[PDB]
């Protein structure tokens, strides 16, 4: 009886409390009036000439 | 054309009065939203001409590319099929020669 | 507003109705050609796969 089976273990170590992660959600720069309307102004110009 | 120009003039005067009312109410956001909505609405005209020119160019080029690429795909299919069957034939011939030589040597 | 009103007044009233009558057909054919190009692109992707 020299068996050395590889049965899985059952250690207790728990996933201790999560640290203070930096939840820095980047503030998506909403395209301002000029940035928002530049494409539409270009399209309107493409027709105005 | 003159009737439409006058109607546009009336629409613009109404828009100016609406802007005046908004300013008196300090509702600049509403005015900006109205301008954005009108900009989104109007969009295009006559640009459609060269738009169709470009679309025809792109469709012709991409259909030619599709036909070409189908050509290379069929080329590879037939070439690799020929390679595989020739390899199988050579393997069978080699096996037959091996068995013949083995029997002769025994 | 200036650009949109230039766009409006740079168009003939007959062309204005064109936006509804004949430019309807023009824009519908533009959409048809765009979707045809989309279909050909899908065919190219599938063929490459």
């Amino acid at each position: 009886m020299q068996n050395l089976s590889k049965m899985q273990s059952r250690l207790h170590p728990r996933p201790e409390g999560e640290g203070g992660g930096g939840g820095g959600r980047t503030k998506e720069k909403g395209k301002s009036l000029q940035e928002t309307h530049k494409e539409m102004l270009k399209n309107i110009e493409s027709t105005n000439i | 054309d003159a009737l439409k120009v006058k109607k546009d003039r009336i629409q613009f005067m109404a828009v100016i009065e609406q802007l005046i009312q908004m300013v008196q109410n300090n509702s600049l956001t509403k005015f900006q939203s109205m301008t954005t909505l009108e900009l989104e609405d109007q969009d295009r005209l006559r640009k459609l001409i060269f738009r169709e020119k470009e679309l025809y160019q792109e469709i012709k080029k991409l259909q030619f590319d599709r036909n070409q690429e189908n050509k290379e795909y069929d080329n590879e299919q037939k070439d690799t099929n020929l390679k595989i069957q020739n390899l199988k034939e050579r393997l069978l011939y080699k096996k037959a020669r091996a068995q013949l030589k083995n029997q002769y040597k025994e | 507003q200036k650009v949109i009103m230039l766009k409006k007044l740079s168009t003939a009233s007959e062309e204005d109705e064109n936006h509804k009558a004949q430019l309807r057909d023009l824009e519908e054919k533009i959409e048809e050609l765009e979707k045809k190009k989309n279909k050909i692109q899908e065919d190219l992707t599938k063929l490459k796969e």
